[PDB]
RNA sequence: GGGGAAACUCACGAGCGCAAGACAGAGAAGGGAUUGACAGAUUGAGAGCUCUUUCUUGAUUCUUUGGGUGGUGGUGCAUGGCCG
């Protein structure tokens, strides 16, 4: 299991941070989100084709000062923004996958333990 | 009373500047070496500069934010109109 | 009066013009014979009809469409 | 002066452009046509309401199949809807329009 | 031209708060009680009459929106989290009667 | 004070606030009779009469409208929530007023119902509430392409003098049917 | 860019004003500061409390 | 939801008897694998299209001895079976619907719970 | 025709700019839809209009297929209202 309260408190976030405009979605989005120290933590997809992608976001990360957390797959981080193509049954079917994602800021009906939960997925 | 002439074209139709994207070509900005240091290889803005790069045209050093833009000294400039002009040359060809 | 295509004068052109529009086709038949004026009988001269208003009748076409007997049935 | 513009209208397969030569009555006149042949048409009952049609006007005629010698006056041509046609070089450029 | 996010969230936040709004048709002018440009107000609220949450009516010069059920679920939606406790100012049942002898 | 303003500037100032109100109104609140708006002004508030047939959908649905209302006057002239009351009010005879009679017929005309039938089901209304005679006209396509122009009479009518301004009710609609506007005037005179 | 919009000054004259009503330009009644054309004040004056006694 | 348990156990036991040789796959397979009464259960897709197909199934099925069970979606019969065409990402694209899979034999890692879960959704 | 028009008005004319092309279906998009803009040409015009030049920007949507807004465009012999 990925710990279904790491994947369901990433989604609450994500959305969240999202309706709000203090979300930031893609890698040149992320690396000036990164660098301007404006990002409090960061979503790095595991699985997707440049090394380079992975390798500067994860060193950028660790470059000035950032969190970041791993998802195994891009699919879920189009899901999680709400990038999604849904269809008239409510089944979601097309997805574009997401590489990094950076969060500005955070909104207020973020609960403590739900933080206390997120701080602990954050290494690196 | 009068009715609007059927159209007459004068001048040759004109087209729009689409918006040229380089795919992930933010990753020009930055290089790395063995030690995992994080080294940035464009210009950054005086005012805008954490996480904006300025742009290198020839002669000047534009930003897309605040657009600063700083004239370089004449002989670089010359140096690099020459070369990209001797690049087009080729590319085009 | 700038509205013109075909020739006038033509000798199909209105025939040719419309469109052709298949019949419906009818689920089970109308039933030929006595039955039919049996049938004709109770939609019109049978006594529920007779017992109404014979001024207030209602007439054998009024409806073309389906909507109206629905809210004739109503 | 003139009524609303609107396209030129061509000779469609079927009709011929033509110049009224004589007034004959009954909505009846003899035209020339650039078929090269005389007929005498009958006028529309759309032009018998809306446009009053003279001599040596150039009008559009819808012909018929079986008798060639009748045809039916179509439309009458605004003499820049002609001016036009010369230019576009549908009809011969001498050919005379009054006012 | 460009709807900002924040001036989307802000006009959507405004309207499920109150659950009205109002426009002058001047494109040039600002939306007085919120401070908006008005074009993109205009924009906001056109696509939303157009699909159906919003109900217009029109009095010298001013556009009057009022919302309708299908508002709170579209506001719901696209503000999200947020909006899971309101329930807009036109929404809210008046519990005395103004009808007087 | 707020601001030193021309009595003869503010006054019509008023009565451009009152008419751009009653616009509102008859515009907004189509389906209710609607017929008059009375504007009381205290340095304090603001209190509005709707003088109207159907009190009850100008309230709606525990406030839907009402609400509605209030808050459009609210973001429209800027006012506080204890600066703008708004009241209906019912008018106890429904025949007397011409407004609400002309809405009647846009609405009976509305569900394809005959002219003249319709016309004499407003009328005998009309006078069951005791007004000395009415009229109806109503102007437009309603035969053919080609317009016509009808009128209806029943009891007791004037229309020239100074008495006409007093007795005599009139309202106008503009009803809408595929074919295009057609319109309708009722006239009642009023009793005594 | 479209900066270049309605950016003629419209300060003064025709151009400054309209019906509050009808929108029009023309004919506009601007006597009371009322700011409404011949044919909307026509309308509207009972509505505004003109009275024609003469 | 679909009862995740029934899809669960319904995909690791179309899984194990495909990496053991007694599944069985196609209309003219599950045909004579039911008419021999080697089937011990069948699984039928839903959405499809000739009446006959699922007519035909069911009424086999009740026909000889046959429980069945009711998949809504024929993609999903194509993923348990592991027919799909994957990504190098690890993601499954191309999928090719299945309509009637006939289960010859049971793999013994099946466990007795599973099994007993299974019975249930066996009707008809 | 409140018809005293320098711009505006303004429908006319010559040359340029925007979209305020909603909404739905299909495809495209987050690894990028699109916005913006120094500077050189360019232009009547510090209209980024165009062209070279890249930097920004981050779904506010792009391409088709439908379709709405808008119209001082026509028709007073389709009409309301008003008015002679
Ligand atoms: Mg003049
Ligand atoms: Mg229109
Ligand atoms: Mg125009
Ligand atoms: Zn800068
Ligand atoms: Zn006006």
């Amino acid at each position: 299991d990925q710990n279904q309260q790491l994947n369901e408190v990433l989604a609450k976030v994500i959305k969240s941070s999202n309706c709000q405009d203090a979300i930031s979605k893609g890698l040149h989005e992320v690396l000036r989100t990164i660098e301007a120290k404006q990002a409090l933590f960061v979503c790095v997809a595991e699985d997707c084709d440049q090394g380079n992608y992975v390798k500067l976001v994860k060193a950028l990360c660790a470059k000035n000062e950032i969190k970041y957390v791993s998802v195994p797959k891009r699919a879920s981080l189009g899901e999680y923004l709400g990038h999604f193509t849904a269809n008239a049954k409510g089944e979601i079917k097309k997805v574009k996958g997401c590489s990094s994602l950076a969060i500005r800021k955070y909104a207020p009906e973020i609960t403590e333990d739900e933080k206390k939960i997120i701080e602990g997925a954050l290494k690196a | 009373k009068k009715k609007k002439k059927k159209k007459s074209y004068t001048t040759k139709k004109k087209t729009k500047h689409r918006h040229v994207h380089t795919k992930l070509g933010a990753l020009a900005f930055y290089k790395l070496e063995n030690n995992g240091k994080v080294s940035l290889q464009q210009k950054g803005c005086p005012k805008c500069g954490p996480g904006i790069f300025m742009a290198k045209h020839y002669d000047r050093h534009y930003c897309g934010k605040c657009h600063l833009t700083l004239k370089i000294d004449a002989e670089t400039a010359k140096k690099n109109l020459e070369e990209l002009k001797k690049k087009q040359d080729a590319k085009k060809s | 009066m700038g509205r013109m295509h075909g020739t006038l004068a033509k000798a199909g052109k209105v025939r040719k013009q419309t469109p052709k529009v298949e019949k419906k086709d009818k689920p089970r038949k109308t039933p030929k014979g006595r039955s039919y004026k049996r049938i004709l009988y109770n939609r019109r001269y049978a006594p529920h009809i007779l017992a109404t208003d014979p001024k207030k009748r209602k007439s054998p076409n009024w409806h073309a469409g389906k909507k109206e007997k629905m809210d004739a049935a109503a | 002066e003139n009524e609303t513009k609107r396209e030129l209208v061509f000779k469609e397969e079927g009709m011929e452009y033509a110049q009224v030569i004589k007034m004959l009555g009954n909505g009846r006149l003899e035209v020339f046509c650039f078929d090269g042949k005389r007929r005498i048409g009958h006028i529309c009952g759309r032009l018998k309401k809306k446009v009053w049609i003279s001599m040596d006007d150039i009008v559009l005629v819808g012909l018929r199949d079986f008798q060639d010698d009748k045809c039916d006056i179509l439309l009458k041509y605004l003499p820049d809807e002609v001016r036009n046609l010369k230019q576009y070089g549908e009809i011969d450029e001498n050919i005379k329009i009054n006012d | 031209v460009h709807v900002l996010k924040a001036t989307k969230i802000r006009i959507y936040k405004q309207l499920l708060q109150d659950g009205v709004f109002v426009l002058k048709k001047d494109f040039e002018g600002h939306h007085e009680e919120t401070g908006v440009p008005n074009l993109h107000c205009y924009i906001l609220v056109r696509s939303l009459k157009d699909r159906g949450f919003l109900e217009e009516i029109f009095n010298w010069g001013f556009t009057y929106y009022y919302l309708n059920k299908e508002g709170c679920e579209y506001l719901k939606t696209k503000l999200g989290i947020s909006a899971d406790n309101v329930i807009p100012k036109t929404f809210k049942a008046s519990n005395v009667n103004f009808i007087s002898k | 004070t707020t601001r030193a303003i021309n009595k003869k500037k503010k006054f019509v100032a008023d009565g451009v606030f009152n008419a751009e109100l009653h616009s509102f109104f008859s515009k907004s609140l189509q389906d209710a009779g609607y017929a008059g708006i009375e504007v009381r002004r205290t340095p304090t508030k603001t209190e509005i009469r709707i003088k109207a047939t159907k009190p009850q959908q100008v309230i709606g649905v525990e406030g839907k409208k009402h609400k509605e209302l209030t808050q459009f006057l609210q973001k429209r002239f800027g006012y506080s929530d204890d600066q703008i009351q708004i009241w209906a009010e019912p008018i106890k005879f429904k025949g007397l007023c011409a407004s609400a009679q002309v809405e009647a017929m846009n609405y009976k005309l509305l569900k394809d119902v005959p002219v003249r039938l319709a016309a004499n089901y407003i009328i005998k209304s009309v006078i069951q509430d005791g007004a000395k005679g009415c009229e109806i006209i109503i102007s437009g396509k309603l035969k053919q392409q080609r317009a016509k122009t009808m009128k209806f009479k029943q009891g007791y009518m004037i229309c020239t003098g100074q008495p006409k301004n007093d007795y005599i009710d009139v309202a106008v609609r503009h009803v809408f049917f595929k074919q295009g506007i057609m319109g309708v005037k009722v006239k009642i005179m009023l009793p005594y | 860019p479209n900066k270049l919009w309605r950016t003629h000054p419209r300060n003064y004259g025709k151009d400054s004003k309209e019906c509050r009503v009808c929108g029009a330009r023309q004919g506009l009644i601007t006597k009371y500061e009322m700011m409404t054309c011949r044919r909307c004040f026509r309308e509207q004056a009972p509505h505004i409390g003109f009275v024609k006694y003469r």
